[PDB]
């Protein structure tokens, strides 16, 4: 009755989760109003299923599969129909250029990886592996980028307590390449996250109330024990 | 070219598939793991970690320290039960708050024996005698002393001994139970009662507490993973 | 019965509660898979500043190797070498009668990260993050830092909920150790070196956090107050500093 | 026909891909190949070798010639540094323009330690002593020779050697270095300061030139390869 | 990549095919299996049982 | 009407290389090695400012 085949690290972690969706918009470029193209820094901390999950080790290593679901609409009903969207979602990594307009050189992609989708194709997915500058994956640091030094002035060495150091890990740029449809249309790609080959270590406790920005603070919801009598079974 | 069939399944997206996918970083350079202390290849190694239960789930003791205590007191014996709650790790709430039930949470279905510890945290010259007995399902829940004594017990000598566990036997009907509230798997109960009273001498402290930890023992497994019910998202 | 003999330094005592070695490894040095080592010379005991237990404690937390910045050897070293490894040895003291109740739970948390008082997020200041020898306290509720002329830029840990949004009870995960009153009124823990590198800088990262909670109220005959020291003693083990450059002088206030 | 599969990821572009695709040209006569001089199969190949460092970007010599030099006098000893960078070679502007740069702002990650090394370009009857010292991370950036004198440091004896080599150890706190500004990833700090004095005799020039280099050493190495910072193109 | 060709009959369900396909729940622990009397391994073996025949029909 | 653009991209295999050449430093203009404009690429830095 034991078995313990789907209680191992592999099985917990080894599931699909959306960590973000990236929204972008096909539409006049005359329009300030609309987004040709979308910028969103990896990350896994805007969601809460798999921020938990990772959360219950202090270091982890593990190679990575993105998938990218994109799902596009209209938005208007009398403007006939629109011919098949194309998407371009290129990776940039730290240092490297990020796009400023829908069609400048950073698009070239002369050297940074690049995936181009055609709407109604299986979802896009890809493989990384372990890109980690440490020798394991850090979710939390007790520490701070910047150390201030006596003598330093007060508007010099300030650091957000744990920064970003090992965190700095890239960014996603989406756009599409097609020419610009006569009609608006909006398009999201939600990234789903699937760790493999995952190891961890310092197991942490499970996080006990509601997660409030990248870090450990909390403001509220903070008692979820609900009540129940002593002796009450 | 070779003939294919395009079988159903194709072209679909499933979360828990496994599919070699192109390599978005060609030839890089993987930087040579390190013994990191305190490797875990297995969620159950976790969950046979003792924690301390929040027993007392009252409206003036609840999300503070004082849920994790349970007073004695030196009044003359009586059969009304000390501790009492229910076998349902992951329904109940004062186990599902704790490493096991959080565990558990994850998954549908679980099985296996369990150890429920007791640590006694009075003065060295506070002595006595306690009951913790377990009742098997399908059965009343003990309301005094004499029905607890009917099943399975053990007795925590305070003076001897600081600490008690106390290891629940796997008596189910089914295989595995499930991680929700229902009668078709009930586990059981667990109660504590006083055997004959707490003792202490003159000059010593007449209210004392008692922690309780929880932990899953070698036969311990889960599956169905699933979701938990202890997270929300906003949007 | 103990004794922890380090470097020039001797602990003994006859109310201890053997030991627990973190994760089941002791500090080693680093494998081949200029460097400068103090040996004995740092590797001893340091005895930090002594707290007060009472009826209304609620906690108190200790960072590493933050607590041993002002300790001699130790922390001219860390100050003076840009990278550095070690690991600790933790020896609570908390003498008691056989009248007196109550039951401390010492915590050896990695990377012990504390949510701060502040609504911008991460807001704490270095020198509020890093007290040194004398540590913090934990508060029994959530307080908002509500000054935004002079932000306090402090941590606010919550005794329940551990300081780090957890529940304490299962604050027990970590390598853990308990004094009971009525049967030790000491403790020791062992701390290998952990992190994601082999190196790290010894002042802009904290290894490990020490967290002292009390487990049981406190409780001294029919007396209506009492009051029960707890002393805080730590060693550096397996010491190793690296890049040397000139003194470092962290800020305060 | 054979059972077929459409897994995720299929019908997709990938950059960084590798399959098998038809020819267009079936048979070509490809022409055979000939030894050309100078062979390269790694780029680190080309980053161990030295490039003259733009040390001096003040506005009157910056974008010339007098970028490269660092000027010296025969001027009384003085604690005031000859020259002062930090090791940030694919972020500091004096080295993020040398080829080790250049190479690096391809690329995310980097290791490995590095030569720095000056040529004096003064006459032959000019002799001195100088020192070059690296202050490691997480110290204050010297701001005088007797912080300088601290930490690593090299003797540069004009009058015996006309160059001198110092070699940058590899004291991190991380296995790779980002090739971005961050506090997470600091190189340290590179000084030069005067030891005694530049000595000239009479009818000798007083104004005397010193060049810098820079190049990476056999372990040196990058991975994760990105589009660079310094390229643009209209439209 | 290697030359594929789509024949006749892809992307086609039918009920009585038998292909191959991923596992929505992987790693599963099955529950062993118990000797439950009165196996059954062909319907035919349930045929050869005597059954009762409703002779009788008349609208009474 | 309708409009279409194909983007052609290129990859090289199997790629040997000889005669290292230094980086560009200034904006390309034309096939070859021209340049007008755009020939300040250096910041502006301290002598002795980290
Ligand atoms: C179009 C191509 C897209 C290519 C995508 C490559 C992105 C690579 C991101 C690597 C992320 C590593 C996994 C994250 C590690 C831990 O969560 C962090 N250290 C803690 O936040």
């Amino acid at each position: 009755k034991r078995t313990r085949s789907e209680s191992t690290v592999e099985s917990f972690f080894a599931r699909g989760a959306c960590v973000a969706i990236i929204e972008v918009d096909n539409d006049a470029p005359t329009k300030r109003a609309s987004k040709l193209f979308s910028v969103w820094k990896i990350t896994y901390k805007d969601t809460v299923q798999l921020r938990r999950k990772l959360e219950f080790f202090t270091y982890s290593r593990f190679d990575m599969e993105l998938t990218f679901v994109v799902t596009s609409n209209y938005t208007d009903a009398n403007n006939g129909h629109a011919l098949n969207q194309v998407y371009q979602i290129m990776f940039i990594p730290p240092g490297a250029p990020i796009p400023g307009k829908w069609n400048d050189y950073t698009w070239q992609t002369s050297s940074n990886p690049s995936v181009f989708y055609t709407y109604g194709a299986p979802p896009a997915r890809i493989s990384v592996p372990y890109v980690g500058i440490a020798n394991a994956y850090s979710h939390f640091y007790d520490g701070f980028a910047k150390v201030p030094l006596a003598g330093q002035a007060s508007t010099e060495g300030d650091s957000l307590y744990g920064a970003a150091s090992l965190n700095d890990f890239g960014s996603l740029a989406v756009r599409v390449v097609n020419d610009h449809n006569p009609t608006k249309l909006t398009s999201k790609i939600r990234v789903y996250m699937k760790p493999k080959h995952v190891r961890v270590w310092c197991p942490r406790p499970p996080r006990a109330v509601p997660y409030y920005g990248p870090g450990v603070d909390y403001k509220d919801g903070l008692a979820p024990l609900p009540e129940k009598g002593l002796t009450t079974y | 070219g070779l003939p294919v069939l395009n079988t159903p399944g194709s072209n679909q997206y499933l979360t828990a598939d496994n599919y070699q996918s192109p390599c978005a970083i060609p030839e890089f350079d993987v930087t040579p793991p390190i013994d990191i202390p305190g490797e875990v290849r297995n969620m159950m190694e976790l969950a046979e970690i003792d924690t301390m239960i929040p027993l007392n789930l009252t409206n003036q003791r609840k999300n503070t320290m004082d849920m994790y205590r349970v007073e004695l007191n030196d009044a003359a014996h009586s059969d009304t039960p000390i501790l009492c709650f229910s076998l349902s790790p992951a329904s109940d709430p004062r186990l599902a708050h704790t490493m096991l039930g959080e565990i558990l949470n994850y998954y549908t279905h679980w099985a296996g024996s369990l150890k429920f510890t007791f640590l006694f945290c009075g003065s060295m010259m506070a002595t006595g005698k306690l009951l913790v007995s377990y009742a098997p399902p399908g059965a009343e829940a003990p309301k005094s002393r004499k029905e607890a004594m009917l099943g399975t017990h053990v007795i925590w000598d305070i003076g001897l001994q600081s600490s008690c566990t106390m290891v629940v036997p796997w008596i189910s009907n089914t295989t595995y139970r499930l991680t929700i509230n229902d009668s078709f798997t009930e586990g059981g109960y667990i109660s504590m009662f006083y055997q004959t009273r707490v003792v202490v001498p003159l000059s010593t402290p007449r209210k004392m507490d008692i922690l309780g930890f929880v932990s899953a023992c070698n036969d311990f497994s889960v599956r169905l993973l699933r979701d938990t019910t202890h997270i929300s998202q906003e949007a | 019965v103990m004794q922890l003999t380090l470097g020039n330094s001797t602990i003994t005592t006859q109310e201890a509660a053997n030991s627990v070695v973190a994760y089941g490894r002791w500090p080693e040095y680093i494998k081949d898979s200029q460097p400068t080592e103090p040996d004995v010379a740092a590797c001893r005991f340091y005895t930090l500043d002594t707290v007060t237990w009472r009826k209304e404690s609620r906690g108190w937390w200790w960072k590493l190797p933050d607590a041993l910045k002002d300790m001699g050897l130790f922390g001219q070293n860390m100050f003076y070498h840009y990278l550095g490894r070690a690991g600790y040895t933790v020896h609570v003291q908390c003498n008691a009668s056989k009248f007196h109740q109550g039951a401390l739970g010492v915590f050896a948390v990695p990377e012990m990260c504390l949510a701060g008082d502040s609504t911008t997020h991460m807001f704490t200041k270095y020198e509020n993050a890093n007290p040194g020898e004398k540590g913090g306290e934990f508060k029994g509720s959530f307080t908002l830092d509500t000054n935004a002329t002079n932000p306090a830029r402090n941590f606010c840990p919550v005794d329940y909920l551990f300081g780090s949004g957890v529940l304490a009870g299962n604050a027990f995960v970590y390598p853990h150790q308990i004094i009971n009153l009525r049967t030790n009124n000491c403790a020791t823990l062992v701390l290998p070196y952990v992190n994601s590198l082999s190196i790290d800088s010894m002042t802009k990262h904290n290894n490990w956090g020490i967290a002292i909670l009390p487990l049981a109220p406190l409780d001294f005959a029919t007396e209506s107050s009492t009051e029960i020291p707890i002393t805080l003693t730590i060693a550096p083990m397996c010491c190793e500093f690296n890049g040397l450059r000139n003194i470092t002088v962290p800020r305060t206030q």
